[PDB]
């Protein structure tokens, strides 16, 4: 111990050393191992004959595959989309302002594929991998093609864990499992985005409670938005944290249209690493009504012939190739999952469209934003006789599989007589009890922009609107009562019921105890 | 252990723990060890990378046992970190600056046609303020010709830029005729030596100027890094170097098997013992086995 | 010789071959693909080349790519050693459960049997669902529909008829499962494990269904023609065995969109709303195979979408001419919670004549469809006056048809995940004895909420005193359990206490098992 040496003490210490020690150990007998077995492969040609729209049309090429990557000569890349026996229909992935008659076509051999992995989370990248926040090439991270079969029949569970959003009015009324698809559809300004970005930021509120097994890792594919429009949910994510779990695949408005079709199936393939590693993913794809869009421009340049509205024949296909990637896997393969938010935007609340239809039909639930529900006041505005899960009661909390039972119940006894009483004919004294305890229910599920609430306090304040506790409480502050019946009463009384998942009765005669010695306003 | 090209490199460097290995292999030989045999193989790529990857195992503990002149008067103590570094590039198998920069140079551009691709692709190494003003002087003579200004030499369509590029380098503020004259050469000794006698004054004059300019970005650096840490309380200060610290510590530790975990941990656990051992006898220093 | 790739556009893939051109129907092989890519060749295009539509996806396909003729359509493994087994579109095993055993496979595409050979014999088929068997009671032997837009209950719907007329018959039972999620395919596998329809391993050939399925992943290709494997099955358990078949097709519909998914790439300008100019071909050419037939019977239940709960569209008013026994569940009957959400007057059967049912069941069905019919035509008034006028026998019009439209709802023994309720199998005299007594003023002394959701009448009975019973003996507990309680209720750190803490890492682990994968494989 004592009286080392000199020649022991002259030692740097904390110089590196032996990480570059480590590197040239390492890749020496790596490096070797490539230039002994290294043929220059043999890079089949293409002449560009035609060029516009973002399609060119390439001579020869004749090895190339359907939906392989080719590279022009400008440096831009492309996919070949229809092969036929006279050219190539080659989209290109940018401005095509670069690609000139009779250029360069080499085909890359590789069908289009994405960086995958741990070290895509934290970035922002576009419609193909490359980041775009300008930090440096994505470390960590490993290529997987774009489009990957889904798991079969056998590669599956059922639907058990739930998603819990934070949002009340979903996370009651029309709640999400773990390998859910869940339709966001609404009219153009409701809170579609609001509901998806508030299912983000609450899965960094569980993921510091939760061990490292059950995490939910985010993806949010922007589609056809504009770049400042997604500069502001960065930001957002920033500063809430959930940027430390978030992957952004953001295909703006001026991407090139084939990098707007192809960013959900790379969002996709970002998010279906952690469910085919046995972690559990969420995916979000911000207008797919957009990247139909997209998928019809291309379409309509490749000269394919159109169909309903012009949309191409194959755009259910499109979206059933993308949604049913949203799976809960078997325990075998892992028990990882991955849950699916398509956003859909409808015109007039008109729900019939063709992209509309073909969505509502993909995916299990569905959650419909009314633009006349959002000015009432009522935000979210969910339509919730409208608004399914078809997983249901499946998946949901038990502590409030038991309290939203009786939540919708209500409310569609709330609905029907609403419709008679606004003419002002006449009322029943119980006629006149569900219209006002209808409209205690509907402010009890109004929320505030940011602020997920967790799923304890959830379940407490749907527990206090039913179990009568906010009657002859005034309607204008139900929404202001409720900040007392989660702050007044006790905070343990929310670990018990995090922890049994579920309303004992030890602790409803508990819970309903504390429910009393609380200050509510106006009363 | 080393793999003889580890131990070849090793032989002229000075740290300690390069000469260590170095005398536990020769120790080894006089104990009736066989020498392995050299690697006649690895062709130029993988030669140049394993000389590239060995020359930063003799840098790295070289440039650590290299004191910084800090906030220092005069420009000896510069020289002297210079003549540090350039020592240690000597053992590490580098050769003069110039020698290594210009074939630096050289090997970035042997497909060079016109001055323009030299201009571009030689422009991670040299500075900006200077690439511009050669840039601009090539549009210069560029407008004049109305023809690609060639790297040809002989081309007068060349020298006309070069004629004035020369008034660019002598605008800078280095003297460019005394360093062609020099890696021009001459005949006689005596009118060679004192055309040389006047580069390594420029020659001293620049690395004194880089090695400087490096000091006082390292001052200047630091200077902020305390000017910034100087505006918390203490309690923040401590926990955010300890977490640093713990986190830090928990990287090597999650790394088990890795030569640079063990070295690390042994490294920390020398300076608990330096710690330990100045504690132990504070006026006199650490307790060295002499 | 052999044929090559030619032009691949989509899913349609164009083959040259330098003479004897594969029949239209038969199916082509590419040799050099990932997976097994079978094309099923569509028409002659005219030189001397074939369109053809693929089974797979066609991304890897390279023109000049070699295909091998096989010399006849998409052959299956038909027969006993089937049951049990998830089957492809083309006779692949999905289910990782060795081969198929293959007795005797099958091509897939047939002729419809013929005119001669048909059976004209009308007997019911009793589902345990009491508006299904009340309103629009299905023939043993026919062809019965499911109608409904998305989220209705069809799947639910099929997955009680199946449960309630497959667990014991005659015969074996088919599902193909066309073009519909995954999840619920693997849902339905499940339950047919835990049910004991479907035995794994040594016990396979006691099983009773075969499962052919061809979900929304898979290419309108393959999408097409599963409903085909699956008819080629129930085909095989008809015509050699001579046996009852039941064969459950979810999503009809799927079948009409894949025609429709690859039909401006076949060559064909477009017909009405989008679909193709052959849809009542196709889905004729379809639906003209499910026959009983002199040899056996298939009785066929296909839930059939409508696009935007729109009966008006080509798809589901093409196959309504094709159905002997149309079930359409409405939205506005779900929106009320009433479940199954069969619209009474919507739904229609070949089974309700008199002389095939009797006419006390017929005069109770025609009753009830009346009574629900005109408290309809009063609902519009209802809803703006609100029972202040209605003469005491439309007011009694109006309370017997909510108790008529409370009755015919029921709690499905496969909905018991859904709602609460353990499952209700109602007898058909039951059900008609039930009916009879709402519709002629026997069950005015109940309340109307004392239907809902309720095995028979005797059940009607039972959950009207218990009704009252609770809601006369909500005053218990306005005087207890406020204070000085049995302390059974214990302390609240006591009960937090408990809670045994799970540990939370702080690492997420990732960037080490990204590395460890990679030192893997
Ligand atoms: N729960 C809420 N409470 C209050 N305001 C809300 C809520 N949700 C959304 N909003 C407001 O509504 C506006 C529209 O929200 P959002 O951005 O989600 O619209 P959108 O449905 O995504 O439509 P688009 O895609 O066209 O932007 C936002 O400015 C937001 O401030
Ligand atoms: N008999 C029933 N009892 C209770 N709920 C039902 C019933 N039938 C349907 N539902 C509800 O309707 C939702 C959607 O039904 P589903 O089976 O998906 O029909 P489809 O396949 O036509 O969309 C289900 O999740 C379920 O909650
Ligand atoms: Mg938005
Ligand atoms: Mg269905």
């Amino acid at each position: 111990a004592d009286a080392k040496a000199l020649d022991e003490l002259r030692k740097p210490k904390f110089s590196s050393k032996y990480l570059i020690q480590h590197v040239s150990q390492k890749l020496i007998p790596a490096v070797k191992e490539w230039e002994k077995s290294y043929q220059p492969p043999v890079i089949h040609l293409g002449r560009v004959l035609s060029v516009g729209d973002g399609i060119a049309r390439v001579y020869g090429l004749k090895s190339v595959q359907a939906g392989e990557l080719v590279c022009f000569d400008s440096g831009v890349k492309g996919m070949a989309l229809n092969l036929q026996a006279d050219h190539v229909g080659v989209v290109v992935f940018g401005n095509d302002s670069v690609i000139h008659q009779g250029d360069l076509v080499y085909r890359t051999g590789q069908i289009v594929n994405v960086p995958i992995g741990p070290g895509t989370l934290g970035r922002v990248t576009d419609g193909l991998g490359q980041p775009i926040d300008g930090k440096g090439p994505l470390t960590n991270v490993r290529s997987s093609l774009v489009e990957v079969k889904a798991p079969g029949i056998i590669a599956r569970q059922s639907v058990r864990e739930p998603l819990f959003t934070g949002v009340k009015a979903v996370d009651a009324l029309v709640p999400i499992g773990r390998g859910q698809r869940e339709l966001i559809i609404g009219d153009r300004q409701t809170g579609k985005t609001a509901v998806a970005i508030d299912a983000i930021i609450h899965q960094k509120n569980c993921n510091e409670q939760v061990p490292k097994a059950q995490r939910v890792y985010c993806v949010y594919v922007a589609v056809g938005q504009k770049r400042s429009t997604v500069a502001q949910l960065v930001k957002l994510f920033t500063q809430t944290g959930a940027m430390r779990y978030t992957i952004m695949v953001s295909a703006t408005a001026s991407d090139a249209a084939p990098l707007q079709f192809l960013a959900p199936y790379s969002g996709c393939a970002m998010a279906e690493y952690f469910r085919d590693t046995g972690k559990h993913g969420l995916i979000i794809y911000d207008d797919l009504s957009k990247q139909s869009v997209a998928y019809r421009q291309m379409s309509l340049l490749l000269r394919r012939p159109p169909g309903r509205e012009a949309f191409p024949g194959d755009v259910f296909y499109l979206h059933s190739r993308l949604l049913e990637r949203a799976a809960k896997l078997s325990k075998e393969l892992g028990g990882g999952s991955l849950t699916a938010f398509p956003v859909i935007e409808t015109q007039a609340g008109d729900v019939s469209a063709y992209i509309a239809t073909n969505v509502i039909s993909i995916t299990d639930g569905q959650i419909f934003l009314e633009t006349e529900l959002f000015y009432k006041g009522i935000r979210p505005a969910l339509n919730v006789g409208l608004s399914v899960s078809r997983v249901g009661s499946a998946a949901q909390f038990p502590g409030m599989k038991q309290v939203a039972g009786t939540l919708k119940l209500e409310l569609a006894q709330y609905r029907e007589v609403a419709a008679f009483a606004q003419f002002g004919s006449d009322l029943d004294a119980a006629t006149q009890y569900v219209l006002e305890r209808g409209a205690r229910l509907t402010e009890m599920l109004k929320q505030k922009q940011f602020a997920p609430i967790p799923i304890e306090r959830q379940t407490v304040a749907v527990y206090a609107a039913t179990k009568g506790f906010l009657d002859k409480v005034r309607v204008q502050d139900i929404v202001a009562a409720e900040e007392a019946v989660i702050s007044q009463v006790n905070p343990a009384v929310f670990k018990i019921l995090k922890a049994n998942g579920k309303i004992t009765p030890a602790l409803d005669a508990h819970l309903k105890a504390e429910l009393r010695k609380v200050k509510l306003p106006g009363a | 252990a080393v793999s003889k090209k580890e131990v070849l490199y090793f032989l002229s460097s000075k740290d300690a723990e390069s000469s260590t290995a170095v005398k536990s292999y020769l120790k080894s030989l006089y104990a009736g060890a066989q020498v392995e045999a050299t690697e006649t193989d690895a062709s130029e790529l993988i030669a140049q990378l394993e000389k590239k990857y060995l020359s930063a195992q003799v840098v790295e503990p070289g440039v650590h046992n290299i004191a910084l002149p800090l906030g220092e008067s005069g420009s000896a103590p510069v020289k002297r970190y210079a003549a540090e570094l350039f020592n240690l590039g000597a053992q590490a198998g580098f050769e003069c600056p110039f020698i290594e920069v210009s074939k630096k140079f050289g090997q970035e551009t042997a497909t060079s046609e016109t001055v323009k691709d030299v201009l571009n692709k030689t422009k991670s190494y040299v500075s900006a303020d200077y690439n511009a003003a050669l840039n601009e002087v090539l549009s210069s003579v560029e407008a004049e010709i109305n023809g690609p200004v060639l790297f040809d030499g002989k081309t007068e369509g060349f020298k006309k830029f070069a004629a004035k590029a020369k008034a660019v380098a002598v605008s800078r503020g280095l003297p460019a005729d005394t360093i062609l004259a020099y890696c021009a050469g001459s005949a006689n000794e005596d009118a060679a030596d004192k055309v040389s006698k006047e580069f390594f004054t420029w020659f001293e004059s620049a690395y004194t100027a880089d090695a400087a300019a490096e000091v006082k970005a390292i001052e200047a650096e630091a200077a902020s890094i305390l000017d910034r840490h100087l505006a918390k309380p203490v309690a923040q200060i401590r926990k955010e170097q300890a977490s640093a610290y713990a986190s830090l510590l928990k990287r090597a530790e999650t790394a088990k098997g890795a030569k640079w975990a063990e070295k690390y941990l042994e490294d920390v656990k020398a300076v608990q013992w330096f710690d330990a051992s100045v504690a132990e006898a504070p006026a006199s220093g650490p307790k060295v086995a002499a | 010789d052999a044929g090559y790739v030619s032009q691949v556009i989509g899913p349609v893939v164009d083959v040259r071959f330098d003479g004897e051109l594969p029949s239209i129907l038969s199916s082509l092989e590419v040799e050099g693909h990932s997976v097994r890519l079978v094309l099923e060749v569509a028409q002659h295009m005219g030189d001397n080349t074939v369109r053809c539509i693929a089974m797979d996806s066609t991304d890897g396909l390279v023109r000049g790519q070699k295909v091998v003729d096989t010399g006849s359509p998409i052959k299956v493994p038909v027969g006993r050693g089937t049951l049990g087994r998830i089957m492809n579109v083309i006779g692949e095993p999905v289910d990782e459960q060795g081969p198929i055993d293959a007795a005797d496979i099958w091509s897939i595409h047939r002729e419809a049997p013929e005119f001669t050979e048909q059976s004209t014999e009308q007997e019911i088929l009793v589902t345990g669902i009491k508006v299904v068997d009340l309103l629009a009671p299905y023939q043993r032997g026919g062809k019965i529909g499911l109608f409904g837009g998305a989220g209705v209950g069809k799947t639910v719907l099929i997955m009680e008829l199946i449960n309630n007329v497959a667990k014991a018959h005659g015969g074996f039972s088919v599902f193909a499962g066309v073009g519909e999620r995954t999840r619920e395919g693997n849902d339905l596998y499940r339950e047919m494990i835990e049910s004991g329809v479907i035995k794994l391993g040594a016990e396979r050939g006691n099983s009773k269904c075969t499962l052919v399925y061809g979900q929304m992943n898979e290419p309108p290709g393959a999408r097409a023609r599963v409903a085909l494997t699956g008819l080629t099955v129930a085909e095989y358990f008809r015509d050699i065995e001579g046996q009852d078949v039941l064969l459950f097709v979810d999503n009809i519909f799927r079948f009409t969109q894949a025609n429709s998914e690859v039909s401006a790439l076949l060559g064909r300008i477009p017909s009405a709303v989008g679909y193709q100019p052959t849809l009542a071909t196709d889905l004729g050419g379809l639906q003209e195979r499910i026959t009983t037939t002199t040899k056996g019977s298939i009785t066929s239940v296909q839930a059939v979408y409508v696009p935007a709960d729109d009966l008006t569209d080509p798809a589901p008013a093409t196959t309504f001419a094709h159905l002997d026994a149309t079930t359409v569940l409405s939205r506005s009957i779900a929106e009320l919670g009433i479940y199954p959400a069969v619209d009474p007057l919507d739904s229609t059967s070949r089974m309700l004549n008199p002389n095939v049912i009797g006419a006390e069941h017929y005069n109770v069905a025609r009753g009830v469809q009346k009574v629900l019919q005109d408290y309809k035509n009063l609902q519009d008034i209802i809803a703006i006056l609100g029972m202040d006028e209605l003469s005491e026998e439309d007011k009694l019009t109006v309370a017997r048809a909510r108790k008529i439209q409370r009755f015919l709802s029921q709690p499905f023994q496969v909905a018991e995940v859904f709602t609460g309720t353990p499952g209700k199998y109602v007898d058909l005299a039951d059900t008609i004895s039930g009916f009879q007594g709402v519709l002629t003023g026997k069950y005015d002394d109940l309340p109307e909420m004392a239907f809902y959701m309720v095995g028979d009448i005797k059940e009607v009975k039972e959950k009207a005193d218990k009704m009252a019973k609770d809601i006369a003996s909500r005053k218990e507990a306005d005087n207890k359990k406020v204070s000085e309680e049995l302390k059974d209720i214990p302390s609240l750190d006591k009960l937090v206490s408990e809670i045994k803490e799970v540990v939370i890492e702080e690492d997420d682990g990732l960037e080490e098992d990204f590395k460890a994968e990679a030192l893997s494989s």
